[PDB]
């Protein structure tokens, strides 16, 4: 029998999610998981994901399961895949050229996007340079266009590195918020544990 | 800050190799801008940072320069390019333009 | 992306005047607004440009302090109060939007211009 099902409800169902820039980083360790029901549920708009195949994913287990969740506009859900570049893709969260986990996404139009506008989700749109894979960016300091450091006088040209989504209930299907998670699988030299039903 | 252009005006024909230079009094870097205005309607952005060509614009345009000297270059001049082209300074907040260069038919 | 202007015309020197410029077709919360002037048959000249969140502002040296600005965030527009009129101010006036992208992405970049209003002081 299974000793403990890998906890997924707190992050899939959940009650709240952080913004994409301050994106959460959940770790999962010795356990037994039921990704199969994840395939079974039809509520996932885009379950399609890379690396290991879903049907045999339950037979080659790992040491670390790194689950990272966030929400974005629907249209740039394509911006989560190896090799591609884009505003959310490049300035917030990018993936290595190789990848041993994969992604899931679905719709939350009725949950999120309050009628008057949630306005409680921020994303980076400026930065000095490109972004390393799997690095958190909590830096809440001013960014400059150039030739002028405004020295914390935030305002003119100081370009606050956080612009709001500005959701509305009737913007359109291309802008309605989508909930995205990614499960990266890491095989360290330590013994592998995260494999379940057998 | 004083900005100059050369030539002040010119008369050309179709498909010509056009070239206009712009000089700044002090080193501004590259943030200089290139604008056009055709007779009768609203001007639009053409070149920004002296190295970026605007979207939805023919690739025949070209821009270059640095320091204080910059230059627009036209491989094949076209009948729609006979307009007034001006420089723009993107340096310390007091900003001015150049004298411009109207493009005339010859 | 369209712009509309009002408040110009023929006025006598020494009075006070107001100019409004509104726009639509984008998200007005960004794209620091600007004003430019052009005297007829002579080189145009920039006037003003302020900020994104009504932050620190700047003006031309020739007319600094004499005129003032306001960013109408609500009805996506901008007010410009003209004080101490001069006959030199007679010109075509443009209210101009700004971009957000590029290499350096400078707010002083100008695009999506409107139409302009004739203003005469005599
Ligand atoms: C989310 O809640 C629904 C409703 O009970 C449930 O069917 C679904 O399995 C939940 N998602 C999980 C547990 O990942």
């Amino acid at each position: 029998n299974i000793t403990n099902l890998c906890p997924f409800g707190e992050v899939f169902n959940a009650t709240r999610f952080a913004s994409v820039y301050a994106w959460n980083r959940k770790r999962i360790s010795n356990c037994v998981a039921d990704y199969s029901v994840l395939y079974n549920s039809a509520s996932f708009s885009t379950f399609k994901c890379y690396g290991v195949s879903p049907t045999k994913l339950n037979d080659l287990c790992f040491t670390n399961v790194y689950a990272d969740s966030f929400v974005i506009r629907g249209d740039e859900v394509r911006q989560i895949a190896p090799g591609q570049t884009g505003k959310i893709a490049d300035y917030n969260y990018k993936l290595p050229d190789d990848f041993t986990g994969c992604v899931i996404a679905w719709n939350s139009n009725n949950l999120d996007s309050k009628v008057g506008g949630n306005y409680n989700y921020l994303y980076r749109l400026f930065r000095k340079s490109n972004l390393k894979p799997f690095e958190r960016d909590i830096s809440t300091e001013i960014y400059q266009a150039g030739s002028t450091p405004c020295n914390g006088v935030e305002g003119f040209n100081c370009y606050f590195p956080l612009q709001s989504y500005g959701f509305q209930p009737t913007n359109g299907v291309g802008y309605q918020p989508y909930r995205v998670v990614v499960l990266s699988f890491e095989l360290l030299h330590a013994p592998a544990t995260v494999c379940g039903p057998k | 800050i004083q900005l100059t252009q050369s030539p002040s005006s010119l008369s050309a024909s179709v498909g010509d190799r056009v070239t206009i230079t712009c000089r700044a009094s002090q080193n501004i870097g590259t943030y200089l801008n290139w604008y056009q205005q055709e007779p009768g309607k609203a001007p639009k952005l053409l070149i920004y940072a002296a190295s970026s060509l605007q979207s939805g614009v023919p690739s025949r345009f070209s821009g270059s320069g640095s320091g204080t000297d910059f230059t627009l270059t036209i491989s094949s001049l076209q009948p729609e390019d006979f307009a007034t082209y001006c420089c723009q300074q993107s340096f310390t907040t007091p900003l001015t333009f150049g004298q411009g260069t109207k493009v005339e038919i010859k | 992306v369209q712009l509309v202007e009002s408040g110009g015309g023929l006025v006598q020197p020494g009075r006070s005047l107001r100019v409004s410029c509104a726009a639509s077709g984008f998200t007005f919360d960004d794209y620091a607004m600007h004003w430019v002037r052009q005297t007829p048959r002579k080189g145009l000249e920039w006037v003003a440009g302020i900020s994104r969140n009504s932050a620190a502002i700047a003006y031309a040296d020739s007319v600094k302090g004499r005129f003032t600005i306001s960013r109408d965030n609500a009805k996506n527009s901008v007010f410009l109060q003209m004080n101490g009129l001069r006959a030199d101010d007679t010109a075509l006036y443009y209210c101009v939007k700004s971009p957000r992208y590029g290499w350096g992405s400078p707010d002083y970049s100008f695009d999506f211009w409107g139409r302009g209003t004739l203003v005469t002081v005599s």
